């Protein structure tokens, strides 16, 4: 029951515990960033 | 080629603008193959100086 | 069930294959209800994505394979070609994902994009290894076009 200034009212509440799937983000943000930071280490082996 | 197609719906045939972009792409890619052949037939690596 | 002329239909990339009607009884909280279903068989046409992501990516990875014809002493040229190929492969991976919804699993288009990306990344690390060795080009001159050619026979037959 919730209480307002006009009185006390009954309340039901239905709630869900959503969990995000990691699979999309792990191939379109995380893996491109990892491979791009891999690509920057190619510079360390090139002649100065 | 990407930014010319999005003004159209997702139809399953090639329009006249696509046949223009394809031939222009063929000429640009042929210029790349032109440079590839010229660089393959390059002997000395220096250039020229007065 | 009466369909129309099947040409005024705005189905663009698809094509109505046929129809089937069925009936069944579902059980819900209130009671049992007679449910009538009409199934519309639609099969897709890829002509659109061929010009969206397939041809475009295949021509980028063909441009990846011309680096081998460039001489090994031209280091900034070949690394500029390499960085442009990998950044635009990432860009075309990003752009072709905009048409797809936010699903978790991998598609055949995403598998093709990943195979092209690992092919161009293998080309760049092969050129890098050659540069560190001189401080195999012809060997790749045949191997890298052939590996994609056997892949396309693998990819299209298994998915078609
Ligand atoms: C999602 O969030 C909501 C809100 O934070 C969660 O609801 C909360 O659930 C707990 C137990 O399920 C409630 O606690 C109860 O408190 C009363 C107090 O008298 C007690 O008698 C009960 O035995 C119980 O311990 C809590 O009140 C309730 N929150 C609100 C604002 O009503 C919910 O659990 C979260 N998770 C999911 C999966 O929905």
């Amino acid at each position: 029951k919730v209480v307002f200034s006009t009185g006390s009212y009954p309340r039901l509440s239905l709630s869900f515990k959503l969990k995000r799937n990691i699979g999309y983000f792990i191939l379109q943000t995380y893996m491109p960033s990892i491979l791009i930071t891999i690509l920057s280490w190619v510079s360390f082996w090139i002649n100065y | 080629s990407i930014s010319a197609r999005n003004s159209l719906p997702k139809v399953a045939y090639a329009t006249a603008m696509d046949w223009f972009i394809a031939v222009c792409y063929a000429f640009v890619f042929s210029a790349l193959i032109e440079f590839a052949t010229v660089n393959y037939f390059t002997k000395r690596g220096y250039a020229w100086d007065g | 069930v009466e369909v129309g002329d099947t040409r005024s239909w705005r189905l663009y990339q698809f094509s109505f294959v046929g129809l089937r009607n069925t009936t069944e009884v579902v059980k819900t909280t209130s009671g049992d209800y007679v449910v009538m279903s009409v199934y519309f068989d639609l099969s897709r046409r890829m002509g659109y994505f061929t010009i969206q992501t397939y041809i475009p990516c295949t021509l980028i990875v063909v441009l990846s394979w011309v680096s081998f014809w460039i001489n090994k002493d031209a280091v900034p040229a070949r690394t500029s070609l390499g960085i442009t190929t990998v950044l635009t492969m990432t860009t075309l991976s990003t752009i072709a994902r905009k048409s797809l919804p936010k699903v978790s699993y991998v598609t055949a288009m995403d598998l093709f994009v990943s195979v092209c990306f690992i092919f161009v990344f293998s080309a760049l690390v092969e050129y890098g290894t050659l540069h560190y060795f001189v401080s195999m080009d012809s060997y790749a001159r045949i191997f890298f076009p052939t590996a994609f050619c056997l892949f396309n026979l693998v990819y299209w037959v298994s998915y078609l």
